[PDB]
């Protein structure tokens, strides 16, 4: 019993983190096979960042301008190139700790674990969701760029996020591992803001199922609803529309608890219109939306890696 | 407003 | 910026996890140098769960009755002994992945990371606190016993908890790595129940300081309080007493933010009186108590967002 | 209700 915000075990990723320094700037890189991946703004001075021309900045750099440290071993850089907003530094040694991995681009509402690192050294791990506005509500300080987010499937690490920057509201923006930004953000020092966010409806439903699995049932009720009627309420409360695919994804939890998705939707509708009336669910006074249906199944059935 | 590159 | 329930990276502990089987019972063990540590109830049978005599159960076992598997490799047990409620299985190979480590017994209010494991393999990592009633609010299923809790400040793993069992309310009980239970609990399936739990006041105050560091002050007020009057009020909400030691521990956060500790105590008194009136603090609508003062300094910037 | 070993 119990339900916690649970991250994937991070050992497979820890063995891939390195420190990358270019000039005065130090951040982290991801060492896989014989390539180190890192944010391209490592080549920028603060003055460069106002209107950087990255192609121009990189021309001036040679291989020895990139100092790459794996533990207390300096890696020899033998090539450098740029893919979108990440740099690829070819090194002369393949990482012997390279796990089975792939690069994946996730969708809003999907969750992942963040391995926060400074100076190439892992410092903490936590579970994040990609928000509908494509920010992540991370915990990051200066020097954390190049930290990565990931999921695991059996023995394969799926890398989905590399951290680049912080927005003025204190939320975070980054890229996939091919250097493509999540969200309408650019790696430039200029005015940028996250747009209005919404709540990830299918994840809230998943967490209500987790609550039922754990014995919290006070929000269950005799009513059901329809997708169209529920989505009129969702729109009103700045919740993402529920789709038929979302309903299908919840079906396991739906049968495991004997509560149909549209039955649970009638609970969520009532909670949105009336609140929780002083009560809590799984120790929260807010409706939690950073657990996916698969996160719930994985935790509640003890899936291992 | 102003971004911070970390 | 930001503030998350942040665990330590788990790899150093992942490399120590093994599976231990005795008879039909399997749980996890912790392989450090040439010793595997695990809960002694692995030697129970379905008829040894209310009043096992573990001395008698163990004398009937040989070394080869313990099946220890590290990944796909069987370890050879060459000796065994019991220390309080843990078994120590001597094996003929030192774990080449043993990290720098120590064993520490923690006090209520302290936090730690848990690597939840099944069959010697990791399921996930999360943050926990030792509650004032010596339980932890974990996420654990059958087969999770032998999972451990730890911190990794600096480069050294401090092991502080090994999981044994689940109480009727769904919370969890276990031992330090010398096998002494936290709290009044025993490894018997007899009826046991945790004392009333309370809120960890010093940690709530730390988290309010974290909120100020990250830029929010809306919950402050112009008042102060004596320590005595604060405790008289907070205990009416089932908060633990705040001691002068706790006040001293909050000194660095008080200095970084310019908010005296007893002034933060006055803010907490008003929050308990008022609730949050539709607002949130660091993403929560409740007052959070599983971050310590040390955790806040670990995670937060040293520069306050004034 | 009794304790449950895990």
């Amino acid at each position: 019993s119990g339900f916690r915000k649970m991250a994937f075990p991070s050992g497979k990723v820890e063995g891939c983190m390195v420190q990358v320094t270019c000039g005065t700037t130090t951040l982290n890189g991801l060492w896989l096979d014989d390539v180190v991946y890192c944010p391209r703004h490592v080549i920028c001075t603060s003055e460069d960042m106002l209107n950087p021309n990255y192609e121009d900045l990189l021309i001036r750099k040679s291989n020895h301008n990139f100092l790459v440290q794996a533990g207390n071993v300096q890696l020899r850089v033998i090539g450098h190139s740029m893919q979108n907003c990440v740099l690829k530094l070819k090194v002369d040694t393949a990482n012997p700790k390279t796990p089975k991995y792939k690069f994946v681009r996730i969708q809003p509402g999907q969750t992942f674990s963040v391995l926060a690192c400074y100076n190439g050294s892992p410092s903490g791990v936590y579970q994040c969701a990609m928000r509908p506005n494509f920010t992540i509500k991370g915990s990051f300080l200066n020097g954390s760029a190049g930290s990565v987010g990931f999921n695991i499937d059996y023995d394969c690490v799926s890398f989905c996020y590399m951290h680049h920057m912080e927005l003025p509201t204190g939320v975070h923006a980054g890229t996939d591992l091919e250097g493509n930004f999540y969200g309408p953000f650019v790696d430039r020092q200029t005015a940028q803001a996250a747009g209005t966010d919404t709540t990830i409806t299918v994840n809230v439903l998943a967490w209500l199922y987790a609550a039922v699995i754990n014995g919290d049932r006070w929000f269950l009720n005799r009513f059901t609803t329809t997708l169209n009627d529920f989505n009129l309420v969702a729109m009103k409360y700045n919740y993402e529309p529920l789709t038929q695919d979302h309903v299908d994804i919840l079906g396991p939890l739906s049968a495991q608890t004997g509560i149909a998705v549209l039955d649970m939707c009638a609970s969520l509708k009532e909670l949105l219109q009336n609140g929780m009336n002083g009560r809590t669910i799984l120790g929260s006074a807010l409706l939690e939306d950073e657990f996916t249906p698969f996160d719930v199944v994985r935790q509640c059935s003890g899936v291992t890696f | 407003s102003g971004v911070t590159f970390q």
